[PDB]
């Protein structure tokens, strides 16, 4: 068939477009591997250390309050 | 069924017989490479075990510990090489443990550990991956061996699973212990020997540790590199057997088409 | 639609990795939670025939496994837990089931009062 | 019949030592055996509003505490014991209580069968 321009010919993309079992095994192939890649690049995306220092702030004024707090119950106290 | 559904199925095993025809001579010749790399290998393979064949060695009654390694491959695609060295490791750890002996298995293989991952997974000692895509060198038999010292597990006995093939056709799963003791190979036939004392032996014993892991490289990646040669070719026979068988049923379809919708304008004519 | 809109999320993600059939890396922390939840969710709309169930007890089957109550029973088994856990809500719990009702909406204070019952039910119900 | 002649009987000799009850621990062992059982049965007889019950129903209630598997419990937690044992019998037990709902008579075929079940829920309950 293919030895002439007559017959059929296949192009490139011609696996997903028939939707069969190397159609779907390709499917989950691809976002099976490429879904570790959104574990390790957001893993070291956390690594950033001005986000760090932020938060060791918020939680120190998160602390801070709670002493302020107890500084009042003293104070109610005495 | 339809006509647009015979072209889609046709064309998409073009596409798997073009590829298995290109990934047979791609891994065909990886396989004169690794045939003509073997001989030089071949007797400083033969060399390094020689010396345990003119002495009478066995690991007498009983010891407490106990290293398996297994080798294969990072690749699949290559039949039944890596079925066949599961079976085997599985087969001498139900044996050796009606003795009671306690066993640490270490894979330098992707897919040993992948299949082990179930039912011994905690008795991994450490797992070696990306091995397989370059060609296997001494360095990294120095790589592995050093690890195997220096984890903190001191072993006794010891035994390694590889396959060495035979010919193109047919490989052969074997093995071959290791004696890695300093005082196991302290016997009978080393007091004829000459001045070695347990310094010497202790680093000469080591040294045979790398050239039993790069003699076992050296046989498993021409044993996975012909098998797949052979996996590829039947994938490529069972895709034009199938490629021939479609394109009967796309001329019969083709015909019936044109055939069919003459009858229409023919039946819309002549009741008009 | 506050119950099913995170149903349906889930199994979107669950048909785009379990088209396999031949695994070989084993992703057990990374995607076993998510295709392992979509198996329990499918078997959650399985349903057997003239028997058409009301819309109150409807959220009351979704949401016992939407946020997770039944990951740890076996596959096999969530057919027999349900028409167990059908039988312990509409004979003890009425006025639960009338709140859903005529309410239309699920609230805060019936949200945690939903939490408890799954919780007594699931302590019970395994021998 | 068969299960209130043993319990009319033992709430009886509770009302006689009743007075002891009050600045008691220097007694006799036998003094204190029915200040313990005559206390669990009072337990049992409580029972909430508009809640009728089964005969066949009172009779597995009753049963466990005249028989002997209440004694190592806490006054306080009778009245929770009693309301996790009925549950638990009705679901999973249903086939037994309409063997005495039909019989009439507890025969020793279900006299060693609830053995089976009130010690084998007295285990798993204490959490």
């Amino acid at each position: 068939s293919s030895d002439t321009p007559e017959g059929v010919r296949s192009g490139a993309g011609a696996v997903r477009d028939a939707g069969g079992a190397f159609g779907k095994k390709e499917q989950a192939d691809e976002e099976r591997y490429f879904r570790a890649r959104a574990r390790e690049q957001l893993a070291a995306l956390k690594k950033h250390h001005e986000n760090e220092i932020s938060h060791h702030v918020k939680e120190i004024e998160r602390l801070q309050k709670e002493i302020e707090r107890h500084k009042q119950s003293i104070k109610k106290l005495k | 069924a339809t006509l647009k559904d015979i072209t889609r199925r046709l064309k998409s095993i073009k596409n798997i017989q073009k590829i298995t025809k290109s990934m047979k001579m791609v891994a065909a010749a990886k396989y004169a490479r690794a045939e003509r790399d073997l001989k030089p290998a071949r007797v400083y393979g033969i060399g390094s075990l020689a010396l345990y064949e003119k002495a009478d060695i066995k690991v007498p009654e009983d010891k407490k510990k106990h290293l398996i390694i297994g080798v294969s491959s990072d690749r699949g695609l290559c039949g039944a090489i890596h079925s066949s060295v599961a079976k085997q490791i599985k087969s001498e750890v139900a044996n050796l443990t009606a003795a009671g002996k306690e066993v640490k298995i270490v894979g330098v293989g992707d897919k040993i550990r992948g299949i082990l991952h179930r039912t011994h997974s905690d008795q991994f000692l450490v797992t070696f991956k990306e091995v397989g895509r370059k060609p296997p060198t001494f360095g990294d038999a120095s790589v592995i061996a050093l690890e195997l010292l220096n984890s903190g597990y001191e072993f006794d006995e010891g035994s390694i699973i590889f396959n060495r093939f035979r010919s193109v056709i047919s490989y052969k799963t074997e093995e071959k212990p290791i004696f890695s003791l300093d005082t196991v190979a302290s016997a009978e036939s080393m007091s004829i020997y000459d001045d070695i004392d347990a310094d010497v032996l202790r680093n000469y014993q080591e040294y045979s540790l790398a050239n039993i892991i790069y003699y076992s490289l050296k046989e498993s990646t021409t044993s996975e590199q012909s098998a797949r040669m052979t996996a590829m070719d039947n994938a490529s026979k069972n895709a034009s057997e199938m490629i021939d068988k479609l394109t009967l049923t796309f001329n019969r379809t083709r015909q019936a088409v044109i055939t069919k919708e003459l009858i229409e304008i023919i039946s819309g004519a002549a009741a008009l | 639609k506050q119950v099913a809109g995170t149903m349906k999320l889930e199994l979107a993600q669950y048909r785009e990795v379990a088209a396999f059939a031949q695994f070989g890396s084993d992703l057990d922390a990374a995607t076993q939670q998510l295709l392992s939840r979509g198996v329990r969710l499918t078997e959650l709309l399985k349903q057997g025939q003239y028997a058409p169930m009301a819309i109150e007890e409807q959220v009351a089957v979704i949401y016992a496994g939407v946020r997770g109550y039944l990951d740890k029973l076996e596959p096999s088994k969530i057919t027999k837990f349900e028409n167990a856990f059908l039988s312990h809500v509409i004979s003890q719990h009425q006025a639960l089931l009338g709140k859903i009702r005529a309410d239309g909406k699920i609230s805060e204070e019936t949200d945690a009062k939903l939490k408890e019952i799954v919780t007594n039910f699931l302590a019970g119900f395994e021998a």
